RNA sequence: GGGGAACUUGAGUGCAGAAGAGGAGAGUGGAAUUCCACGUGUAGCGGUGAAAUGCGUAGAGAUGUGGAGGAACACCAGUGGCGAAGGCGACUCUCUGGUCUGUAACUGACGCUGAGGAGCGAAAGCGUGGGGAGCGAACAGGAUUAGAUACCCUGGUAGUCCACGCCGUAAACGAUGAGUGCUAAGUGUUAGGGGGUUUCCGCCCCUUAGUGCUGCAGCUAACGCAUUAAGCACUCCGCCUG
RNA sequence: AAUAAAUGAUGCAGACAGUACUAGAU
């Protein structure tokens, strides 16, 4: 912790202090969901973590829809960069 | 969310009347300013003032009690709700309590009361009643 | 009454404090209640944790 | 304010219900009297009374109603505006009518409106048909009425400025 | 940061106690766990009885590892008869 | 049982006087006397909120 | 309503901290029950309103030592805490979810609800393989009763536990759907923040979210609710029509 | 020299009707 977030921020920062950055939030949610699935592949019975992952995925989907409705160029760029297929 | 500013404005005013308060604070939208000025010129309110601040702007309303203990605005009620819109024509413009009250109606040419709309031969959203 | 941790401004109990845990635990060994010890809820929870760890590390008895 | 009872009144009863109180010996029967007292010039009142006899209960109800009179506007022999009373699950609406319609209401509301001096009113009960609650809701609706001149004085405007 | 405290059986000579201490320290450093602090309370009377002893030697060690030498120390102490009790706690 | 503390140079009932008073601060009267028959978890939990607050004991 | 351009109060990210029985996984624990072995030791032990069935002279119970195994975690414990709900209470550790505090730096409406659908889901129950200390449906026996296929007592299978899967029901209740705004007060309480003297200990005031009691207006058929509404209003969903 | 207040768990009691019953007036 405190390394993956900083790296993703430095990578997806459009401005010097751009931290809202729907793209940054999406990247953070993606990495968190991946880290969560890493341990869910073993502790299959942790349903509360599954609910948290569902919440994160809902946030991700809402952000993706907003970005697509706002700027399709940046939406496609984020797609090509992250591979969120 | 809140789904509408106007209905909450009217209900806040109604609660203020019930409690016999003297002031209020509202985000003061343009239509709210218009309704407040209409009520002012209609004698329902003592005085109204606008407070344009940085956040959004605020408006203060001073409830009126002309006599010992009497509520000028006995009751309010909204009609054109967000989901059931009401549009009235010039010939169907209603009158509140045989012309005793007043109902606000946004028309093709500015926001006007029932009598003003009847005189100008217009119609539109019946967005509130007053008794 | 008056609490001890607040009066002393102390920090994490540092369960090693066998004398403090002793004087805060009943003579029999049972954990004294909050209404008698005068401590706050947070300090009482930390006290329970510390006394349990101590009992686990043979620093205080289970039965007497 | 309280209206004085020194006026000519057309006291008229509505119903007399017989109640019973249970005791070791048995049921004790008492009579409950409902009466509406008022004049046809815009003043009326409601009262009730209880006693082991019919005439005594009637007298008590009349005496109580005398102390509970109320004034009602008489704009054009009718009401200035429509209104509804909602006293205790009893909903009754009252609409103004033309000069030739007449009083239209169920027994108690009709009696109250007649004894009040109003001749042309449209009514309809939308709740329980209990006479006590009917009378209470009618009285409440009549009390919540407002006069044109009173409203003009209150809102700092002229009568014509409101009527047109 | 992590903290480690364990108890050694009393019937052990000083040289054997030191040898066991160095053995467990080497075990901890098997991954590079720096020993940031050590403390030896010495001979203390246990509040309650254990397998065969009423007293023992208390040993404290401060460590900053990756939770692997921790498990090594745990499985070694649980097996070795030199140590009787032990617990690892986070100093956070 | 009151405690392991010994007292001598008193009467026979002087010891019982302090026995019956010191036995209150031990579970001999509550912990070892309540568990004579089972209590369901619900009533088990409600019993504390009732007694420890109402001060019926 | 659609399209275009700006804004932060709504919404969310970060910054420094805070609590919690939040979940899954691994290890550890000492009281207490049962059994076993041994030393001391006799005539009873256990039990009911009373009694008996039961165990005991092949030596019981009790006492003392040691071992074996299985479930739960006393005191702390408190309408205290967490969780969306069921629910979660010993200790240590690995992997993890959400929440609150000042947010103002950041994007600038990205928000609420949600038919259908998916997932989760007390206890009981079922299937596979283990395990079984106590408790204990069915069952056997001993009592009471006119009768007792019960309430009491003695034993006691499945079950209660573990890994996987299935079932998807409860008074699953606060018998009160989710979100937002407004609407007197006193009152304890949890985790925080700011201040008025004090380095403090501590007193007071203010301000956040949650948890409890009494109470104005208001609502209600009454009971009662009352800033955590069942008050005053808006949006969406499920349900009701002797 | 003084001197203490206790202790509490009670076993049994099954049924009663089909059709019946009071009013009061300005």
């Amino acid at each position: 912790t405190q390394e993956r977030k900083n790296q993703l921020i430095n990578e997806f920062k459009t401005h010097e202090s751009d931290t809202g950055s729907p793209e940054v939030q999406i990247a953070i949610l993606t990495d968190s969901i991946n880290n969560l699935n890493e341990h869910l592949r073993t502790h299959k019975k942790d349903h509360h973590s599954r609910r948290g992952l569902l919440k994160m995925v809902g946030k991700r989907r809402n952000l993706l829809t907003y970005l697509r409705n706002k700027d399709v160029t940046r939406y496609r760029e984020l797609i090509n960069k992250l591979g969120l297929r | 969310v809140m789904t509408d500013p106007i209905a909450d404005m009217l209900t806040r005013i109604r609660n203020a009347n019930m409690v016999r308060h003297e002031k209020l604070e509202i985000p003061a939208s343009k239509l709210k300013r218009e309704i407040a000025e209409i009520l002012k010129r209609e004698g329902f309110i003592r005085d109204v003032e606008f407070v344009e601040d940085s956040k959004q702007g605020i408006i203060r309303v001073f409830l009126k009690y002309g006599q010992n203990n009497e509520r000028v605005i006995t009751g309010l009620k909204r009609i054109s709700k967000p989901g059931l819109r009401v549009y009235a024509k010039s010939n169907e413009v209603p009158r509140v309590l045989n012309g005793l009250g007043i109902a606000i109606i946004s028309t093709s040419q500015g926001v006007l009361t029932d009598k003003e709309a009847r005189a100008k031969q217009a119609g539109g959203e019946v967005l509130a009643y007053v008794w | 009454k008056v609490c001890y941790f607040t009066s002393n401004g102390i920090t994490h109990i540092d369960y090693k404090d066998v004398d403090l845990l002793k004087k805060f635990v009943s003579e029999r060994g049972k954990i004294l209640p909050r209404r008698v010890t005068g401590t706050n809820a947070k300090y009482q929870r930390k006290l329970t944790a510390a006394i349990k760890r101590a009992r686990q590390m043979a620093l205080l008895p289970y039965v007497s | 304010r309280i209206d004085p009872s020194k006026l000519e009144l057309e006291e008229r009863l509505v119903t007399v219900n017989r109640v019973a109180k249970v005791v070791k010996g048995g049921r004790r029967f008492r009579f409950a009297a409902l009466v509406v007292v008022g004049d046809k010039n815009g003043h009326v009142g409601f009262g009730t009374g209880k006693a082991q006899e019919v005439p005594e209960a009637i007298r008590k109800a009349v005496e109580d109603a005398k102390k509970n009179l109320i004034e009602v506007p008489m704009v054009g022999t009718t009401i200035p505006h429509e209104i509804i009373g909602r006293f205790g699950a009893g909903n009754i609406l009252l609409k103004p009518a033309s000069e030739g319609t007449g009083v239209i209401a169920g027994g108690p509301v009709r009696a109250v409106l007649e004894l009040a001096g109003v001749a042309d009113i449209l009514s309809k009960s939308l709740g329980s048909n209990t006479p006590i609650n009917m009378i209470r809701a009618t009285l409440q609706g009549l009390s919540e009425l407002k006069r044109a001149e009173d409203v003009a004085k209150l809102r700092g405007k002229s009568v014509e400025e409101l009527l047109g | 940061k992590y903290e480690v405290m364990y108890i050694i059986r009393p019937n052990i000579d000083e040289e054997s106690k030191k040898a066991v201490i160095e053995r467990f320290n080497n075990v901890l450093t098997s991954n590079g766990a720096e020993i940031t602090g050590t403390k030896d309370w010495g001979k203390r009377r246990l509040a309650y009885e254990i397998n065969d002893f009423r007293d023992g030697f208390y040993q404290i060690v401060n460590v900053q590892s990756d939770a692997a030498a921790v498990q090594e120390f745990d499985r070694l102490a649980k097996i070795s008869d030199d140590i009787i009790r032990h617990i690892v706690v986070k100093e956070e | 049982m009151s405690k392991t503390v010994v007292r001598k140079n008193e009467s026979l009932e002087d010891a019982l006087r302090r026995f019956k008073r010191s036995v209150s601060k031990t579970g001999t009267l509550a912990e070892a006397r309540k568990r004579e028959f089972y209590e369901k978890p619900s009533v088990k939990r409600k019993k504390k909120s009732e007694a420890a607050r109402k001060r019926k004991f």
